[PDB]
C-alpha cells in the first residue's frame, strides 16, 4: 500500500468531478432514445402486418382467379 | 402467384416478429430508464433539515443521501444492472459527495470528531464508490484514480495533513482514532502520505 503510495507512477493523475444535472440529462435521453427505437419499431410491426394482410388478400384474390379459371375449364368441358 | 404471396407474407410476418421482440425489449429497457430517473429525482429532491448548524445540516444531508444511494444499490441487482448505469450512478454519487465533502470539510476538525455522521455510510457505499474493486493496472500507461477517490484523497488527505501539522505529537490517541475511523473510505494513496 505504502509503496503504491508513494509511487509518483501509482500516484494518480486526478480530475474533477462530474455534473449531476447532465448525468440526468444523459439518463433522460437514452430512455427517449429506446423510447423512439421503441416506437419505430412498432411502426415497422404494423407496416409489416398491413403487408401481411395485403399478402393474404392477394393469396385469396388469386386462389378465387385459380377457381374461377378451374369452373370454366369444367364448363367448357362439359358443355 | 400464391406461392409469391405466401413467401412475402412469410417475410413480413418473420419482420413483424422481429420488431415486435426488438419494440419489447426498448419498452423493457426504456420503462427501466425511466424508473431509475424517478428514483434519482427522488433521492435529488428530498426533504429539509431542521439541524441549525450549517455543519450538522450538512452532515445530516449527506447521511440521507448515502442512505438512498445505499438504498437503492441494495434494490437494484447487481446482475440486472448494467455496467454503464453503474458508472453513471458512481459519477453522479461521487459528484453530488464532492461539493458537501467541500462544503463539510472546512467547518469539520477531525481531532474534535474522529468519525464522522455519514462514515457508515461510506463505508456501505464504499462498494459502489470502487474502494473495494480491485485497481486497473495498464502495462504503460498509469491510470487515473476514480472520481470520488481523488476528491476523497485531494480534500481527506489535505485536512488529515493540515489537522497533524496542528495537533500536538505527544497526544497522538485522537488522531489515531481519526485513522482509525477513517481508514475504510481512506486510499491506499491517502493512507501512505499521511503516515
Amino acid at each position: 500500500d505504502l509503496y503504491e503510495g508513494r509511487g509518483p507512477d501509482d500516484i494518480p493523475r486526478m480530475k474533477p468531478l462530474p455534473k449531476l444535472g447532465d448525468v440526468l440529462q444523459r439518463i433522460r435521453e437514452a430512455i427517449q432514445g429506446l423510447e423512439g427505437e421503441v416506437v419505430r419499431k412498432r411502426s415497422r410491426i404494423e407496416g409489416l402486418e398491413k403487408e401481411k394482410a395485403e399478402i393474404l388478400v392477394r393469396e385469396k384474390e388469386v386462389q378465387e382467379i385459380l377457381n374461377q379459371a378451374g369452373q370454366k375449364y369444367q364448363e367448357v368441358v362439359g358443355g | 402467384e400464391w406461392q409469391s404471396l405466401q413467401e412475402r407474407k412469410a417475410y413480413i410476418d418473420l419482420q413483424l416478429q422481429q420488431e415486435r421482440q426488438e419494440l419489447e425489449e426498448l419498452e423493457a429497457s426504456l420503462q427501466g430508464n425511466r424508473s431509475v430517473t424517478t428514483a434519482c429525482e427522488t433521492a435529488l429532491r428530498p426533504p429539509e433539515s431542521g439541524e441549525l448548524d450549517q455543519k450538522k445540516d450538512l452532515e445530516y444531508r449527506l447521511e440521507r443521501i448515502i442512505a438512498g444511494l445505499a438504498s437503492a444499490t441494495t434494490s437494484l441487482i447487481v446482475g440486472t444492472m448494467l455496467p454503464q448505469v453503474r458508472d453513471e450512478l458512481g459519477a453522479l454519487a461521487v459528484a453530488a459527495i464532492h461539493p458537501l465533502f467541500n462544503q463539510f470539510r472546512q467547518l469539520w476538525d477531525p481531532l474534535e470528531e474522529p468519525k464522522p455522521s455519514f462514515v457508515d455510510g461510506m463505508k456501505e457505499i464504499r462498494s459502489l464508490l470502487g474502494l473495494d474493486q480491485k485497481p486497473k493496472k495498464k502495462t504503460y500507461r498509469k491510470p487515473s484514480a476514480t472520481p470520488y477517490e481523488t476528491m476523497m484523497y485531494e480534500l481527506w488527505l489535505r485536512t488529515v495533513a493540515a489537522s497533524v501539522r496542528e495537533w500536538d505529537v505527544r497526544e497522538p490517541e485522537p488522531l489515531i482514532a481519526v485513522l482509525e475511523a477513517w481508514d475504510a473510505l481512506l486510499p491506499g494513496f491517502v493512507r501512505a502520505q499521511l503516515l
